[PDB]
């Protein structure tokens, strides 16, 4: 991995810095690194791709070194370097693709393609130079088992789930008390509804609770909490839990009461936020507990009093929402997020060449299935393929 | 045998010492039965070693 | 951890091999390692801590080397070696005990005692030699980010739980349909009971399902599947879910029908066994799903037909049971089992010295609470203490 | 097999002993063996895996020797050694897997994979060194036709069989005399039942006999014998022999009378225990003959006398039991057992790569079918694959 | 004993390491030890005696030394080594058998056979080398009055006893209160029964106590506790204490109440567990006290209330169980256990050669009698024979 | 601040670039900067913490310089460098944490922690290099 990353880094630096007219002093160390790469790779045969529709490519390296007698780089020098760089970049792209489409249940963090296995030999370790990208840095820290960190803008931590819970219900579904939520990506929208508006409640308070368990621990998380849940604030016809019938949801939104956001780690309260809306910080947590109350307004204007009668039928149903958005976070594990393209790249390569379903990843790289059952073996394989994808993105993209 | 007894044989020599600590604070001369007062270090603890 | 294990192994080898009359060639490398250990430890002061009732102990090392110039070891050699070996063994045992009674939340895999942190310095890396035991081998492999596993005979993977689910019930508890189970250690006994014997069930079949979610993945697991649960095969008086009243269970055991045992990983079926009993192999799984059916016997002799009337009262209740015993398995993580003494050693050391409850483990190192909430921090601390306990076992 | 084991053993020693800071004297012999292995393997091409979903792997060996000049091992030495060790460990694991998934009816003891066939050449015999594991030791003894020995904790010698025999029966199944048993794994639970409680039996004694013929001879066996068979001690609705109906069994457990457990070899009584319960020793046997009796209690209290009338209907059925557990034994043949993982390893490897059913083993490596028809060809193939699996478990 | 163990260890190492093609550097120290053994044994005449049917055997040692001038061992070297190894292995096996069949009241720890007494002379102490086995380690420790330790999986600590105690009884045996237990091997099943279901008991609580005294102190024991005892959960017809009559037991299982398991050392409570079942640790104990209560359920459904009337007749009898299984433990004394074969080996050797009963051991090496009256002389003789059995099992 | 940033960036470049098998020409300038930092920091005593539950920590620097290799770095070089890099990273993290938890109504832009105030002395300006973030 470090050797493949170093190949890609050397090639990207060569493309960026070996340009017409530049001082040789601007590239001397880069030229030495490039020639070291050429020397190490010369005389070696590689084979990439025998899986799915990925073609078998055979790679031979017999290249001359770049010169060192120039004081400024001229056109012919740059063109020869570009020819060598093009061949090397094609090779690196193919090796990355071959590694991205493979998975192992045993040693998923280890190389799977034979090209990367060959690059894992001692003779190629000479190619290794600056490992400064975030993914390769995390890779090297994880190899030594140091505290890793991946920063995610809008981390894709919640598998998609649109469901509801009925605490009070009956076959007519005209007097319902419960909660409906969407946990999708980096967002949780929850809404507690009471059809009676807590008329017969103990002091006219109806308590609602929602627990979201993260499959991985998040640290240094910026989170926006907004009082209302726009997703569950319009008329809906919702299937019953068994799907036997459908019920009606005609919400009228009241502000939530005694809002309490609890960020917990291993069932211990790390952060608590009471009646606080806007941006909050959850420093280290794996569970979110949102508790909020529907409080019947003691004083109502004639229209409001007309909304909520003393008994059934209840035509307007009192609803209190909550929206939670994780804007940014840090996780010790790789995740899909809004800003990066690692998952997109891996899925695109796997779909482009019709890679058969393997024993590790879900049947098509579906992220909901992956994050739902984010097992250690899956974590290893995902980190490996994501690091390879980031390496490839330095050159192919 | 020679390797394990090297350090003992070397430290028995009367014409070489095992080092010198330069500590720019004033340290009392140790009282040793073989010298009287002697600026002798038993070990190198507490000093950077070059 | 590798240095502590190396000290322990050097001392164990010295005890085993430094014996009167033995050829020096039988111990030459051992004596070299022993002298290396002495040289590396000489001039160092160590302190084993005062946590709990464990006394503060101070350790000094100013030992001479062992001789290397005899053809056969004699009594003088063995006595001289034993004098040093006793002190070193005492020091290693105290360091192991000090490390065993400590825990951390942030970094539970790192050393916790000052002695083991001092031994992790570069200056002691010379003591390190053969790391061959299963626990130290796993420790080194895991520090290398390498796939490694602990092999357990009768792994203690199931937190103790004796519970039931009533899918059909009433306040008088006389027409009940549901499941009873005990998940304990490496054993699962489950039983589906129907009081009506599926008299009014579609096709006269009642389906029961029991899912056990293992807290860690097990691999290459040998399992005994038997078609009856003797734990739920005799009359019982059982509390209700809220404990308000007690109900009566009077099983009559029928053969379970359409027995399907699925071993699943990430929700995908890895192994499936239909109507198979005896030894089965679950190669890699984290969940067990037992589906079975109570099938009303289409033909019944008069004695049988008497037991199952068309309606209530139901005095004989039809029950079908399964028993699943995990004889052996492999886990990435550490677990208590019937063969190894790591949990027992750690618990004994913590109990003897009145170690207060820490922020990681439950009080008394109780295994049910520990395995119920097997968090990553708990796993790290538990592997650390188990490795230290195995190291201590070599000498104590 | 000896060369493959030697490769695995050398690699395990390298992983456990080539560690940073260790004295070179701790590894000198190991470094010599490792360099010999490198020299022997250099310049050779191997191919593993063309069966099932096992991928085709090509192996080329071009490695430098390890240094012999350091006093203590450092980071550079360990890194070079680790790279070579990783490649060799992967090769050994793949060779073991390739051998484990193959079988032969003719020469199943001989190597099946081409890689192991190549390793059996003289040019690799130099790699061979210490063969200390029990499985390789037994392999070598078997090659010379010396007496082999495999020690098993809870040997899996009885194929699963839950059946019954009715010596007296009628269509209504209300006056039955017979036996019902479970012979599973290492346990035999057998119960003889009489519905009349030997009211008309001569001397009011009913004799029950159960003979279990082991497929292989067991020696130095420790057996727990308990009077009662709890598995057949509760009410039970049991299918008829042809499955055309079900009958009722309402046991009341009387202690067995004149218990005689004989352990037979070639039909001769090697061991015999009369009314002995607890731990007994069977030194050499291939058959277990459990003969017991239901003796009608000559003196009964009013409740007991109420259980057993003078004639039908018989609502309570007198049952005597026997439980026999083989805790440990020694066999000259390989067997599955609770403590080892050879059967699990072979079955897992065959299931993971979807190895088609061959001409030797049952589909899925079903142990009940394997031990039911434990033929010499099956024995040879099973010993081969179990030895390869033990070799593989040293590294994987 | 250490010389005999060293002979066996040298022979085992020679069998394992002296293989064709191996580097001489792999065996140099082993070859030196082997040649030293040959020199020491050469010219000595031994006789393994004719106690019982064991044949008298005469042993003469005139063997040439193994060569030291090869780079790799070849077939000539291996054959020359193997002839001597075979003869020496036969001699060691016969010496071990001679020692295992012998005992004495006075000095049972000392050698009994003439051959082992001869090997205890100083002129054989040169043979002594690595004493790494658990049994030989403990033998050397005990010869020095040091803290010994044997790790047992399922130790056979409880002598077999299926007994009952009736704290309330009468000739009819229709209103009984008491306890019945099976203490076998590592398992204690106990069950307290009340026929009246504590209708007239104070507070409707019936207290049951079971004290089991272990004949040796167990340390670092992991124990599984389970609420119910399946062995006393089915209807039985149990003989009376005098055997004059039989009474009837028809249990209905209630959960035990206020369960207290105390592990005591010299009457001092070392460990206490209240209402905890899953898995517990007893760090050091010699007595187990199981306290458990039958509590009449204050609220009953109509069926449960039907089970338990206000007065006689009592047809359903309320029973509260308890199962206690020692999975593994540590003992300073040797014990039979489910994993080792020492007891089996000694019993087999004594049975096969018709050794007459001696003053120390009970006839047939019956383990129940042995552990019931585990005297110090019995402990010494048993440790001697078990160590010899472990030595023999290294080669046979 | 610029000196603290330069320490942190020197350590980041040391972690990223001092890797086994890399050409010594890939790190020559970085090694020179790192050795200059070692020279400037050696013999200085620093204290962090003492506010809230942030522990009081004492930092001493008595490290030797990173060496040179003819062509490529080996494993020994990387471990020897990593010991020093780990200590310096711990020190920098502690200094940053000490500075983050402090505030001042007057001169809020100025360093508030004693360690950062000491790092603003002239003697440490030598450590200052590329300020590119
Ligand atoms: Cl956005
Ligand atoms: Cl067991
Ligand atoms: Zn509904
Ligand atoms: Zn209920
Ligand atoms: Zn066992
Ligand atoms: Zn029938
Ligand atoms: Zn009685």
């Amino acid at each position: 991995m470090d050797v493949l990353y170093s190949l890609s880094k050397t090639l990207k630096d060569a493309r960026d810095k070996i340009v017409e007219g530049t001082l040789y002093s601007n590239v001397s160390d880069l030229i030495q690194q490039f020639n070291q790469m050429i020397i190490t790779m010369n005389g070696n045969e590689f084979q990439t791709g025998g899986i799915g529709n990925l073609p078998i490519r055979n790679w031979n390296f017999d290249f001359g070194l770049l010169g060192t007698t120039l004081l400024n780089l001229d056109a012919n020098y740059v063109e020869t370097a570009r020819n060598t760089i093009d061949y090397f970049v094609d090779f690196v792209d193919n090796v990355c693709m071959d590694e991205m489409v493979r998975e192992s249940q045993r040693n998923g963090i280890a190389p799977q393609s034979d090209s990367l296995r060959k690059l894992s030999g001692i003779k190629f370790k000479r190619i290794n130079f600056d490992n400064s990208s975030e993914y390769i840095e995390n890779w090297n820290l994880q190899n030594r088992r140091q505290r890793t960190g991946f920063t995610f803008h809008k981390p894709n931590i919640f598998p998609y789930s649109a469901s509801f819970t009925l605490n009070r219900s009956q076959p007519a579904h005209d007097n319902l008390m419960g909660t409906m939520w969407l946990n999708a990506g980096s967002e949780i929208q929850v809404a507690g509804f009471d059809y009676s508006c807590a008329i017969n409640a103990p002091a006219n308070i109806q308590q609602f609770e929602h627990i979201v368990q993260l499959r991985r621990v998040l640290t240094t998380a910026t989170i926006t909490l907004l009082p209302d849940a726009e997703r569950f604030s319009f008329p809906r016809v919702i299937n019953s839990a068994d799907g036997a019938t459908t019920w009606y949801f005609n919400p009228v939104i009241l502000r939530p009461n005694n809002v309490e956001v609890e960020f917990l780690l291993n069932g211990q309260i790390i952060n608590t936020y009471q009646a606080r809306f806007g941006t909050i910080i959850a420093r280290n947590f794996d569970t979110i507990r949102l508790s909020f109350q529907l409080m019947r307004p003691p004083n109502m204007t004639p229209a409001v009093a007309a909304l909520f009668p003393n008994a059934q039928p209840f035509e307007h149903h009192a609803t209190v929402g909550l929206t939670l958005r994780i804007e940014s976070a840090v996780c010790e594990s790789v995740l899909a997020d809004a800003s990066k393209t690692m998952l997109a790249n891996v899925t695109s390569v796997r779909q482009e060449y019709a890679i058969p379903v393997g024993p590790v990843f879900p049947p098509g790289m579906n992220w909901t299935d992956l994050i739902t059952n984010y097992s250690p073996s899956r974590e290893d394989n995902l980190q490996r393929v994501f690091t390879v994808a980031s390496i490839r993105s330095m050159l192919v993209k | 045998l020679i390797l394990m007894n090297m350090e003992q044989i070397e430290r028995a020599s009367d014409k070489i010492a095992q080092g010198v600590i330069i500590a720019y604070r004033d340290m009392q001369l140790e009282r040793d039965e073989m010298y009287g007062y002697v600026n002798i270090a038993r070990n190198l603890d507490g000093f950077q070693q070059i």
